[PDB]
RNA sequence: CCCCGGAGGACCACCAGUGGCGAAAGCGGGCGGCCAGAACGCGCCCGACGGUGAGGGGCGAAAGCCGGGGGAGCAAAGGGGAUUAGAUACCCCUGUAGUCCCGGCCGUAAACGAUGCGGGCUAGCUGUCGGUCGGGCUUAGGGCCCGGCCGGUGGCGAAGGGAAACC
RNA sequence: CUCCGCGAGUGGUCGGGGUGUUUACUGGGCUUAAAGCGCCCGUAGCCGGCCCGGCAAGUCGCUCCUGAAAUCCCCGGGCUCAA
């Protein structure tokens, strides 16, 4: 049976996708079907009491987006296996 | 590409009647559409047939009465002889007393009942019930 | 034209305010008046008042016990209580128990010949049993409401407290005048302010 | 393309149902015909001639005013086209592509566009031979028609 | 345009306008949706500019026919 | 019997005395006793009895699924299904929804080989479907008989139909669906816009 | 249409606006005109779902 | 590992989307030149010139073949280090065709929407792309918002259909 | 042992038809069960807008010459009924 009307990748009215490479992997997928979670990121986490407002310590915080496949995304808890009724509910992937 | 206007018009009535609509617009149109709708109105399957004048052939607006259980055009336009109309009668109609066929005979378009009284056959057009 | 209630009262309760959605059904029927440049839909208040009177005419032709006035929206809980406590319908605020009209073995198995709901898009279970059980339905529809199985509709703002209070005060008043206990110029003992919920 | 297009548009001009002469018109039927001949001798095609009449001179439609059509009007005053205007347009479109294909032999997208245009030519030649507007021996030779560019 | 099977009697949505050239003062009839540069017939300055829709008018609009 | 609901009251009180008034003003029967009061000459037949099993850890938990058709042979029929753990209960549940699902059927003539105006057959061509079985009921001349299958003859006979021709489709060996499709074709006769 | 055909059984309440028969087991709805209360309005279950409008034969009132 | 320079081949991150274009395959940096095909607006031209299409033809991923050029990264085959009962696999180091360009051949794919092409009719609600018209604002912009039409692209869902998933 | 079906018959293997809407004109199906060519240009074929006038080819009605006899259907009669 055709699970998912989407086919698993929101491709659109085209024939082919450019595809990317999976971090921690390389099994990967096209541009759709690839998880692209973004996390805030910053070196030296909560040392801002003893750093930053101590000496000068101009600290930086770089938004980083990470790309994964279905294997890695399920492996790192970014993706669960939802029930059938819950498959159609659009929830953000905790950033 | 639009090929047969009579089948297009007859299916519009079937579609609009099944939604319980009061009227239906028909376009494009020919004399065969009009002469068929006159036979329909003569048997109480159709209300008033108003005509509109555009540059593109013209339109008919037909008031439906909920009197149609099914309708459609017989394709292809089969020739039929007078002695054969009984056989075609039981093909498209339920019961011996219910429903009519629309025949295009040399004297004009008439119901299959009026063709049987005249003792002539012709080219089959449609069925109503 | 003569309004049932003075026009500054209607436009102070905002009854002519609809949701910013689209309703192709209502617009063709004529219950939509005009859309503002911010996209807000405004109803025709003349059609609102005319439909309130006919609603009172329809309700008055049934016994007061046999009419059920139910909403699950908590802004309409107080108005529907005060609507009928003056008319005596089986007011039901809260969960319409499924099976109330279709299960005769239920302890709350009511038998009603008319049903009145506030918002059919949220009071779907009430309307659902009406369609199955063949009971007429009235409702305060607006732009967001599905029109299925609604034999009489009143296009009005069924979301605000002031609109709900001012609509049930008018409707509660008018049904008494058609019923008889109030004069054509007589008014209710309470103003619309006591109908509104809190 | 001709078949399996992604989009099927509806763009067209909605003319009046029974067009009659405009009351504002300041042009007799003889003035309207003479205006078209001046444009024709200027070199505009019959499609573009009608646009100049409407846009510049405010003539809505030459047919109700004059009772004739633009090509029929131009035909009477000695303006005779080598081929019908639609056919000549398709032939010129093929030469401009076949000229392109010389220096770009690997333009596969342009080749299919040539094949669509060169099939539209063949349909019109089939029609025009049947009605007699072109000679029955006419053949689309792209090299023999280079003067039409 | 809309479907002909829906609209009863389709009519042109365009209109014909009469324009007076701001320079000379000739009155001219032109199409509202002009697909070309409309020039005043006498002095020749630009009266209408074509776009993808309604034309832009450089001359005053006396009355829309 | 206590007349719950109100339609049972008028049926018990004698305010409603004939079954036609239930069906001539669209009153939905909710209690089998209304049918028992108003159709005392009702016959019921066991159309089918299939054993359906549901698997579990300890093994299948069997049940009986009985199909019952009821009718007076005078244009009233009804088919109902019952699932129980014992066969006697399953038939009784079968008869209850059988009685609750009872419906009038329009009868008459209309065959080209007949001219009697009797209710022996179906008036016009009708069709009813259940799942994949599609059954067409065709009017027949008098004296032909029922030209259906065996289970179809039971439902047709209980509705007081004497002569009929049939044109079936799909798997008719699914007796629950063949019987239900035959029931629906009879009930579809009231959907004909006369 | 129908010519000398006898159809037996009860005749259900025909829809006032469509002639759709209020079939057994599919419950329609009957009431009087909301404005007058004189004429009787019959709405089959199909018309209620589709929102087919009705009109009073006596007064000009039209419903949903 | 860090800095100053040079050379080389491939790719075009974020923006970026069930976004766009294309008949399918397919197409993602900027500027330019030559072409193609559409959508919208139109009182422009012709006047049925149309649909489908056996046979016939053309285009057609990847791998692969023929001859030339090129060769950074990756990497069939192979070499080695491990693991293992075995390990001619999975991992690691390395590695040659190949991957890239040009001319030709092959003509296949889960070449898929597993859904042939053309046309008409049949509730609606909602996101978004292109054009256009009306109203309101303006980073006074080719800009933004509201509404209508036409044409695409997603979701939910009338009637209806289905063995059902579902359309 | 007893019972069942048919009976001067009753069985076995073949072949045809029904079975069988599993050949689908009436009257099937092709997302997933077998089944849409990877896509497109197009020849024959098939299918094709509206109105007016002419012909009457198809088509329809009547009649005639025919389509051997036998066979087939209906009606009457003769073998005792029957064949
Ligand atoms: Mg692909
Ligand atoms: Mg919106
Ligand atoms: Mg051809
Ligand atoms: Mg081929
Ligand atoms: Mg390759
Ligand atoms: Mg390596
Ligand atoms: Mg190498
Ligand atoms: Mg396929
Ligand atoms: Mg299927
Ligand atoms: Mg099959
Ligand atoms: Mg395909
Ligand atoms: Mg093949
Ligand atoms: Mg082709
Ligand atoms: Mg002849
Ligand atoms: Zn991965
Ligand atoms: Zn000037
Ligand atoms: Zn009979
Ligand atoms: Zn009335």
């Amino acid at each position: 049976p055709k699970k998912r009307k989407n086919r698993g990748r929101k491709k659109g009215d085209k024939g082919r996708e450019p595809y990317v490479y999976c971090d921690n992997c390389g099994k990967v997928v096209p541009r759709s079907k690839a998880i692209r979670l973004t996390v805030p990121y910053s070196p030296v986490p909560p040392d801002l009491a003893r750093e930053l407002e101590k000496q000068g310590a101009i600290i930086s915080r770089y938004l980083v987006t990470k790309t994964y496949c279905i294997n890695c995304a399920v492996f790192f808890g970014i993706i669960k296996v939802r029930p059938r009724e819950e498959r159609k509910k659009r929830v953000p992937l905790q950033q | 590409v639009m090929l047969d206007l009579l089948s297009n018009a007859l299916t519009a009535i079937k579609n609009a009647e099944a939604m319980g609509k009061r009227q239906v617009v028909i376009w494009p149109v020919n004399k065969l559409i009009y002469y068929t709708l006159r036979v329909l109105q003569r048997y109480g399957y159709v209300g008033e047939i108003e005509y509109i004048d555009d540059g593109r052939g013209g339109k008919y607006v037909v008031q439906l009465l909920g009197k149609i259980n099914d309708i459609g055009a017989i394709r292809p336009r089969f020739p039929v002889k007078y002695r054969e109309i009984v056989e075609w009668e039981q093909k498209y109609l339920p019961a011996r007393q219910i429903g009519i066929l629309v025949i295009s005979t040399s004297q004009g378009v008439m119901s299959h009942l009026e063709a049987k009284e005249k003792k002539i056959g012709g080219v089959l057009l449609a069925y109503v019930y | 034209y003569e309004y049932l209630v003075p026009l500054e009262k209607y436009l102070s309760a905002g009854v002519r305010l609809g949701t910013r959605l689209s309703n192709k059904y209502l617009e063709e029927r004529g219950f939509i008046y005009a859309v503002r440049p911010d996209g807000l839909r405004i109803f025709d208040i003349k059609k609102i008042d005319e439909r309130l009177r006919i609603a009172a005419k329809l309700i008055a032709r049934y016994p007061p016990d046999r009419v059920l006035v139910h909403t699950t929206r908590p802004y309409g809980f107080k108005p529907v209580q005060m609507f009928c406590k003056f008319v005596g319908c089986k007011a039901l605020t809260g969960r319409f128990i499924p099976g109330m009209l279709t299960n005769p073995n239920l302890s709350n198995y009511l038998e009603v010949d008319l049903l009145f709901v506030v918002d059919p898009r949220l009071d779907s279970q009430a309307v659902a049993e009406a369609a199955k059980m063949g009971i007429p339905v009235v409702a305060l529809v607006d732009t967001d409401t599905p029109h299925q199985y609604i034999d009489f509709m009143i296009p009005c703002n069924n979301k605000g407290r002031k609109s709900l209070a001012l609509i049930f005060w008018v409707l509660a008043r008018q049904v008494l005048r058609e019923r008889g206990e109030l004069k054509p110029d007589q008014d209710l003992p309470v103003p619309p302010e006591e109908f509104e919920t809190r | 393309p001709h078949r399996s297009r992604h989009k099927k548009g509806r763009s067209s001009s909605v003319r009046p149902p029974h067009p009659t002469v405009p009351t504002w018109i300041q042009y007799t039927p003889e003035e309207v015909e003479q205006l078209a001949v001046e444009l024709a001798r200027r070199g505009f095609p019959p499609s573009q001639i009608g646009i100049i009449l409407r846009d510049q001179y405010g003539i809505p439609l030459v047919k109700p005013i004059t009772g004739k059509k633009l090509t029929k009007i131009l035909e009477e005053h000695g303006i005779k086209q080598e081929l019908p205007e639609d056919l000549l347009n398709l032939i010129r479109r093929a030469l401009r592509i076949r000229k392109h294909l010389e220096e770009h032999p690997k333009d596969m997208a342009s080749r299919r566009g040539l094949q669509l245009v060169e099939s539209k030519i063949h349909r019109l030649i089939k029609y025009y031979k049947r009605v007699g507007k072109i000679p029955q021996d006419f053949v689309y030779n792209p090299e023999a028609l280079s003067h039409l560019a | 345009p809309q479907r002909f099977s829906r609209v009863l009697i389709p009519q042109p949505r365009s209109r014909f306008v009469r324009l007076r050239c701001p320079d000379c003062g000739n009155e001219q009839v032109t199409f509202s949706h002009a697909a070309m540069v409309v020039r005043c017939l006498v002095c020749g300055r630009v009266l209408a500019q074509p776009t993808g829709g309604k034309a832009i008018f450089a001359g005053h609009v006396v009355k829309v026919l | 019997w206590e007349p719950k609901t109100a339609l049972g009251r008028m049926v018990k009180e004698g305010k409603i005395r004939t079954i036609d008034e239930i069906f001539a003003n669209n009153l939905l029967i909710k209690e089998p006793e209304i049918v028992d009061i108003l159709l005392p000459g009702l016959k019921q037949e066991l159309l089918n009895l299939n054993l359906v099993q549901r698997q579990t850890h300890a093994g299948e938990r069997n049940q009986f699924q009985a199909v019952v058709a009821v009718g007076n042979e005078d244009g009233y029929v009804g088919v109902g299904i019952g699932k129980s753990r014992q066969v006697r209960q399953a038939i009784e549940k079968a008869t209850r929804e059988a009685k609750l699902n009872i419906t009038p059927v329009r009868r008459g003539c209309g065959s080209w080989k007949c001219s009697c105006d009797e209710p022996h057959s179906v008036p016009f061509v009708v069709s009813g479907k259940s799942g994949s079985v599609e059954v067409t009921l065709i009017p027949a001349p008098k004296g032909v008989g029922l030209v259906a299958g065996d289970v179809a003859k039971v439902v047709l006979r209980l509705a007081g139909i004497k002569d009929v021709w049939t044109k079936t489709r799909g798997d008719t060996r699914t007796t629950l669906n063949f019987a239900l499709a035959v029931f629906n074709a009879l009930r579809n006769t009231y959907y004909f816009k006369l | 249409s129908i010519r000398g055909a006898r159809i037996y059984g009860p005749s259900p309440p025909a829809d006032s606006t469509t002639n759709w028969p209020l079939a057994p087991l599919e419950r329609g709805v009957v009431f009087a005109c909301p404005n007058c209360g004189k004429t009787t309005i019959v709405r089959s279950a199909r018309a209620r779902k589709l929102g087919v409008p009705y009109r009073c034969p006596e007064c000009g009132f039209v419903g949903p």
